[PDB]
């Protein structure tokens, strides 16, 4: 609940968001009462710089730090879901044919923002406006829909699970998941055997063995 | 040798600690030259001296007897840097390249000999490259022994002690470490100075990575030490030659390649935008000739031949080709002997011979003995040939040409060479 | 032979990002072929028609013949192929697009989309109404923050937060947000992070 | 010079497993007999370096870096299978094909 | 599939022989096509042909690209080997191909020219010659892509 | 849409991230200000040491209105231990400070004044662990294979370097591998 926690996951949510191959959970709770937060220093930053020069017939300091601090935060989430409209603009179809079927979580009010979807049903639509008075008229029959034929696909592409990402393993120990020598986690890769996984060193593997350690956030990327 | 210890330790103290602020440009240069394999480090001299004047002061006085110390002060760095332990890696060439002051090739008269010498010649040809030594083993040929040899440079006898004698030491080849060299010779620049006579020419060695990195013809500026050979002809008479460490080629002169099978992007770019213009044609005819007037029709003929054509490999063996010839024929004031030497610029590759050939060089295709010797339906070929006075070529090749235009192949049966190469011109 | 036109066709497609990659990204596409897609459209439109046509003739003569089957495969995929290469230049070309929508509008005050893109009409039209179509679409994601963003900019982390800004052959003074930095040729100003973001995409400031 | 016998020793193993090359060395021995019986093969048994990598590596990239040390151990080796052949009633050569480069 | 290496990839052709006859031919006047011709096929058409019959359309004969000469040749230096002159697409290529036929034996074999490859790649990854003219297009790319990680990372190193 | 990278990390973004990370300083001064994350602080001591965050101080560096601590992980004599223990364990990496790259470029910037024998020696030991590690790393690349590697101890920057190659070259092999089963 405190600030710095916040900030703290909101660094942790960045970094897992530009290393993953795919969209993360949107994590309303916390980037909305730093979308209060912001908007209330922001405010007061400019009250209290107009306030001082009332004083004014001494030191900047804390105004200036203050300030850079805004500005550097202020850029964190900006480069956030800049990155996230990316991965819509790239996954707007697989999404699209997530929605359409019932299993399991759907975009909802979660899996996008409230500003996001609006973005995502946008752009798919101005898309296929696009396409649709360029290259379809002149419309093949078979080709109608934009979903799987099979083959090849198209896009499916890219729920990619495989795709390998840097993880450094870190969390609270007991002493639930440590098994020895070192400790946690398995594993269990579906081709392979366990190596299985140290704490204090960083392990590439395929991103969707850790998809379940990256939920807990038992291991940072 | 407490002496070379004590340079070499100035050099390994020069080379790791050396700061342009704030990367170790020469630390760096070495791990960039060891990964693609290069090996070889480029000293720039005014970091040099700018770091020790002491160095560059005994440098600059024996060099011979130094720089060979400052090769293996280097390579017993890279020692430490390409490699860990608790090979096979051979000593570095280095070479070095600096402003100094310029010393024109006829002021080279003894009394610099053996100091390094900063000098700008156009290279006439270069020699076909030959092996000389670096580490080669020998036995004897009596009580056998087993000497590894390691020769320097820096001609150099074999010794003669393990009857024994007088030098019973054989070269084993099969374990020899060899490195090359190259023999340019370079005739000063035609500006300064020949005055009213012809320029002399001083023969200089290249060697291992230096090796063929210029193409005769091109200006350049060498560095290296000058020194003396002897090479009997009395008396005594030793003559003169400049060993290059390192060459460096002049900015523009066909540094190469300026024939890449591919050019740039922004190129591309630049042509498709060209491929859009209605008068492209046109404009294309215009600009050939900017000085010679009218003409028109030989004016678009050039460009429809530069442009190449169909050319087909269809079975059987028979392929027809392209593109096509033009006669220009008539009286002068047609300026069609300056519009060749045009042609002959803009063409990729084009070879101007009006003759009869010349001027010692064979009308195209020539047969010389030590094989092909190479001309201008050679030398020019897959491309654009530019003769004149085609009426007052030669017969017995004149034949040879007749018969190459149509089917692009010319069969020389020549003494020991019965060759049947291919003119695509 | 059969579908190798749209393979030529994405062999051009290849040299556009080959222009985006080192690069330098100017942006300046030479131009959107309308000609060659043209062309590609009416042998599909060939392809679909015989298709239609021996859609009829299996009806009555092939009577649903073996080899009937083949035509409506093999030429199936012909269709799919043009499709395969027209979604693929025309996404890259979306991709080569949005992007400069996203670093440069373009920056403060946007204030409106002008004398942006120098392919300006050479680009085809129905990209453009896409296009245009597409920063009324951000513009609502202006709309909802309120962070503020201030996002097309800063890309690039601020440090240390002021700079000093050379002037480029720009007048000016048009910094009338803020303050009137009153821009003045030969006139380096040494001003915070805030401003530089907002004007350094538009032309005015040099070094940063 | 045991490790010039390790060569040898080595370069027959590769001969008769596989043994698709001594087919080739009989039909020298054999040939050159019926022109006995009758009423000019050079002798040498082309290699393909093909089959060397499949065997060993370390072997095989020796006769690339150091032929010196190697083609003549292989070669009488080449001769001494030559001789256990038959019968009764010359240095050879190795050929090398390739598989460049 | 978007990206323009795929869909290149599927550009090339394949020395593939029909196993049926077939009238309509849309390549000329046959009209049909004399079973067990080999005709060049692109990749795209002849990916599905393979499968969809229990007997398939084509018989699938390996490209002289895959010539046991050169899956030979691959295993003695790969770093000195030229791909670019022979496809010039190899793993975009192959990849499909590898599962089009189900060979196991040639795996273990490109896995392994990959990473040799590789070993030689991250050496030019450090800051041409000759070299960077002989990769393959996608791996070529991978080229770019780390040599910029590295020229950026030494640009940020200092000022 | 990022553009560049995008799927790796940015050099800049790098230290950008580790900026955030907190270490001592020397304040010469004697608000609030609450700001958001620091928590800090209490009027600050001159001649007392304490515990801040590292983008401020570098900001009062600037201003030269602080003094910033040597980390005691960074000197010459501790790095000696370091280069030391590293040629001797020629497979792993040893114990970093995972920043030691970035702090090393961004500490020698400004606050080379403050430590103790900065001159010509540091420089020249990071540059040097910054080169046996390296090469090090390039022949503990060999080993490639899916999925695994012990990248073990090792910095964001070494990281953020190679990344696109392994992650890229990763991607074609276990993508052979997986799908010939």
């Amino acid at each position: 609940v405190s600030p710095q926690q916040d900030f703290s996951d909101l660094m942790k949510s960045w970094k897992n968001e530009r290393c993953s191959p795919e969209l993360l959970p949107y994590p309303h709770q916390l980037m909305k009462r730093l979308l209060n937060r912001i908007s209330m220093q922001s405010q007061l930053i400019e009250n209290i710089s107009m306030g001082f020069l009332d004083m004014q017939n001494e030191s900047k300091l804390p105004l200036l730090c203050m300030e850079t601090e805004l500005e550097r935060l202020k850029f964190v989430i900006r480069s956030y879901i800049r990155c996230r409209l990316s991965k819509i603009d790239k996954f707007s179809l697989y999404l699209r044919q997530l929605n359409e079927d019932e299993n399991s979580l759907i975009s909802l009010t979660d899996l996008l923002s409230k500003d996001e979807i609006k973005y995502h049903d946008t752009h798919s639509l101005i898309w296929l406006k696009l396409v649709n008075d360029s290259i379809l008229k002149y419309m093949p029959e078979e080709l109608q829909a934009i979903n799987d034929t099979e083959g090849s696909v198209n896009m499916i592409d890219e729920p990619d699970w495989n795709k390998f990402v840097f993880i450094h393993v870190n969390g609270p120990p007991d002493g639930e998941n440590e098994f020895g020598k070192p400790c946690y986690t398995v594993t269990i890769p579906d081709l392979k055997e366990e190596v299985e996984l140290t704490i204090g060193s960083i392990y590439v593997m395929r991103y969707e063995v850790i998809r379940d350690l990256l939920r807990d956030d038992k291991v940072a990327l | 040798d407490d002496d070379n210890t004590e340079i070499i330790k100035s050099f390994k103290n020069f080379i790791l600690e050396f700061r342009l602020d704030s990367q170790f440009i020469y630390r760096d240069q070495l791990r960039n030259n060891i990964l693609v394999k290069n090996y070889s480090l480029t000293v720039n001299m005014e970091h040099l001296i700018g770091y020790n004047e002491d160095i560059y002061k005994k440098l600059s006085d024996e060099p011979s007897d130094i720089i060979p110390l400052f090769e293996t002060a280097i390579t017993q760095v890279a020692k430490r840097i390409s490699i860990l332990s608790r090979n096979s890696l051979p000593t570095f060439q280095l070479i070095l390249n600096s402003n100094a002051n310029q010393i024109p090739l006829r002021d080279l008269d003894s009394e610099h000999v053996s100091k390094i010498v900063r000098l700008s010649g156009i290279i006439i040809s270069t020699s076909v490259l030959s092996s000389r030594a670096t580490y080669l083993s020998i036995m004897c040929r009596n009580c056998r022994h087993t000497t590894s040899i390691t020769i320097n440079n820096f001609t150099v006898s074999l010794p003669r002690s393990c009857n024994c004698g007088p030098d019973p030491y054989i070269i084993i080849h099969e374990s020899s470490k060899f490195i090359d060299q190259q023999f340019l010779k370079l005739q000063e620049i035609p500006e300064l100075v020949p005055v009213g006579e012809m320029p002399r020419n001083l023969t200089m060695t290249c060697d291992r990575y230096l090796t063929n990195k210029v193409i005769p013809g091109t200006r350049v500026t060498i560095v290296g030490i000058y020194s003396i050979y002897n090479s009997k002809n009395g008396v005594a008479i030793r003559t003169p030659y400049i060993k290059i460490l390192g060459i460096q080629s002049d900015v523009e002169t066909s540094s190469i390649w300026n024939s890449v099978t591919m050019f740039t992007e922004e190129e591309e770019e630049e042509f498709l935008q060209l491929s859009r213009n209605p008068k492209l044609y046109e404009i294309l005819t215009n600009s050939i000739a900017p000085s010679i007037f009218g003409n028109e029709d030989i004016k678009k003929a050039i460009v429809c031949l530069l442009m190449g054509g169909s050319k087909k490999i269809l079975p059987d063996g028979m392929r027809l080709r392209g593109d096509i010839n033009v006669l220009l024929l008539g009286d002068p004031g047609t300026a069609k002997s300056q519009l060749l030497k045009f042609v002959e610029k803009v063409s990729p590759i084009a070879v101007y011979t009006s003759g009869k050939g010349s001027s010692a060089a064979g009308l195209t295709a020539s047969v010389q003995r030590d094989y092909l010797e190479g001309g201008a339906m050679v030398l020019a070929d897959g491309g654009v040939v530019c003769i004149d006075e085609f009426d007052k070529m030669r017969d017995e090749d004149r034949v040879a040409i007749h018969e190459a235009m149509e089917q692009q192949t010319i069969s020389i049966a020549k003494a020991g060479i019965t060759t049947v190469l291919n003119s695509r011109t | 032979m059969y579908g190798d036109l749209g393979n030529k066709l994405v062999l051009e497609a290849k040299r556009t990002k080959q222009l985006y990659a080192r690069s330098n990204q100017d942006v300046n596409l030479p131009m959107y072929h309308e000609d060659i897609i043209r062309n590609i459209l009416k042998e599909v439109s060939n392809l679909r028609k015989n298709t239609e046509y021996l859609k009829e003739q299996q009806q009555l003569g092939m009577l649903d013949d073996k080899v009937a089957k083949c035509q409506y495969f093999v030429t199936l995929l012909c269709m799919e192929r043009n499709k395969r290469c027209l979604l693929a230049y025309q996404r890259l070309r979306t991709d080569i697009l949005d992007s400069m929508a996203w670093n440069n509008n373009g920056l403060d005050l946007m204030s409106s989309i002008t004398f942006s893109q120098q392919d300006t009409n050479n680009l085809s039209h129905q990209e453009q109404e896409y296009l245009k179509e597409y920063c009324d679409l951000i513009t609502d994601l202006k709309s909802g923050d309120l962070v503020d963003i201030d996002l097309s900019g800063s890309l690039v982390p601020p440090s240390d937060a002021f700079i000093d800004v050379r002037v480029l052959k720009d007048a000016g003074e048009i910094q009338t947000e803020y303050g009137v930095f009153n821009l003045i040729k030969d006139s380096q100003f040494f001003v915070q992070q805030s401003d530089v973001e907002r004007l350094i995409q538009q032309g005015y400031l040099q070094l940063i | 010079d045991a490790v010039f016998g390790d060569r040898v020793r080595r370069f027959q193993e590769f001969l008769d497993t596989f043994t698709s090359y001594r087919d080739s060395v009989r039909s020298i021995q054999v040939y050159n007999s019926n022109n006995a019986a009758n009423y000019i093969l050079p002798h040498r048994i082309i290699i393909s370096l093909d089959d060397l990598r499949e065997f060993d590596r370390s072997f095989w990239s020796g006769i690339l870096v150091e032929p010196a040390y190697f083609i003549p151990p292989a070669e009488k080796a080449l001769t001494d299978l030559a001789d256990s052949m038959d019968d009764v009633p010359h240095p050879w050569k190795l050929s090398f094909k390739g598989s460049f480069g | 599939y978007y990206d323009i290496d795929d869909v290149l990839a599927d550009g090339t052709e394949f020395p593939c022989k029909f196993q049926y006859d077939i009238p309509g031919l849309g390549y000329n006047p046959g009209r049909p096509i004399t079973k067990n011709t080999k005709l060049s096929l692109p990749l795209w058409l002849a990916r599905i042909l393979a499968i969809v019959g229990p007997v398939p359309f084509v018989e699938l004969l390996p490209p002289d690209m895959f010539s046991t000469k050169v899956m030979n040749a691959i295993k003695t230096d790969p770093v000195a080997l030229d791909l670019h002159s022979i496809n010039s697409h190899f793993f975009s290529l192959a990849i499909k191909w590898i599962m089009l036929f189900s060979e196991k034996e040639l795996a273990n074999v490109v896995s392994e020219l990959l990473l040799q490859r590789a070993q030689e790649l991250n050496h030019h990854a450090s800051s041409t010659s000759t070299f960077l003219l002989k990769l393959e297009e996608m791996e070529k790319e991978i080229y770019k892509k780390s040599h910029e990680s590295y020229k950026d990372t030494k640009r940020w190193m200092f000022k | 849409l990022p553009a560049h990278l995008q799927q790796t990390f940015s050099p800049e973004e790098i230290q950008f991230i580790v900026e955030n990370e907190p270490i001592k300083i020397f304040p010469r001064i004697t608000w609030q200000l609450i700001t958001t994350d620091d928590k800090a602080l209490n009027n600050m001591v001159a001649m007392r040491s304490t515990e801040v965050v590292l983008w401020i101080a570098l900001l009062l560096k600037q201003q030269s209105k602080c003094s910033i601590v040597a980390p005691q992980w960074l000197t010459t004599k501790e790095l000696d231990r370091k280069i030391q223990y590293e040629k001797t364990h020629p497979d792993r990496f040893s114990e970093l400070p995972w920043n030691w790259l970035v702090l090393a470029r961004i500490l020698f910037n400004k606050a080379k004044d403050d430590f103790h024998d900065p001159i010509h020696e540091l420089r020249g030991k990071i540059q040097d662990l910054r080169e046996i590690r390296q090469i090090k790393v390039l022949k503990g690349l060999k080993y490639l294979n899916e999925s695994h590697l012990q990248l073990d101890n090792l910095s964001l920057l070494e990281i953020n370097e190679l990344r696109p190659f392994i992650t890229e070259i990763m991607d074609k092999l276990r993508e052979i591998h997986t799908a010939s089963l």
